């Protein structure tokens, strides 16, 4: 079975988001996201001189084929430059990757 | 659910100009649970993951009996092994 599962959800915080403007005038609303999870086969090995440990380490990520703009509703007035929307990186279907395990704020 | 089991590998060192010599290790191997969703609100990933890593091992040492110069090699073998922090 695909080592994955693709669900959209809503996340707790975006659940409704919140986002504040200049000026103190704020947009919520829901926003789902997507959502990748299973179970990646992973692996780690010792190997010859260093590193000795080798990570197959893999979790489950989202294929971005497309960017989401989705929009706030319940808006106070003058929502200026940056919110009244935000942009959310979009797919149909999660793989095993290892991207997730290397911006740890690199 | 999760799943991290001990496996047995033989491997063999082929060298030329040292003796063919065989090596028995265990390598952990197994299916841990993970998500990951991409957080807007900080423009990266939200990660939260499981994989299947030795929690302890054993580092193994053998000669290499080499024609000009015998080697000393150091393996790390596996003792338990667990689906643990991905990051740690």
């Amino acid at each position: 079975g695909k080592e994955c599962e693709f669900a959209m959800r809503l996340v707790p915080g975006f659940n409704p988001l919140r986002q504040v403007d200049a000026n103190g005038k704020e947009c919520r609303g829901n926003v789902e996201l997507p959502f990748c999870k299973g179970y990646c086969k992973t692996s780690e090995s010792g190997t010859h001189g260093f590193p000795p440990r080798v990570q197959n380490s893999k979790v489950c990520t989202l294929v971005t084929t497309s960017t989401r703009k989705v929009v706030l509703d319940d808006c106070d007035d003058g929502a200026d430059e940056s919110v009244k929307f935000v942009m959310v990186p979009h797919g149909t279907d999660c793989e095993c990757s290892a991207v997730p395990l290397e911006q740890h704020h690199s | 659910n999760n799943s991290c089991k001990k496996v047995g590998v033989e491997e063999l060192i082929n060298e030329k100009g040292c003796d063919l010599m065989i090596i028995r290790i265990n390598r952990c191997r197994g299916h841990c649970f993970s998500f990951t969703f991409p957080n807007p609100l900080t423009k990266k990933y939200s990660v939260h993951a499981k994989c299947c890593r030795m929690v302890e091992w054993e580092m193994l040492e053998t000669e290499l009996k080499c024609s000009k110069g015998n080697r000393n090699l150091r393996i790390p073998s596996a003792t338990q092994c667990e689906c643990f922090d991905c990051l740690v």
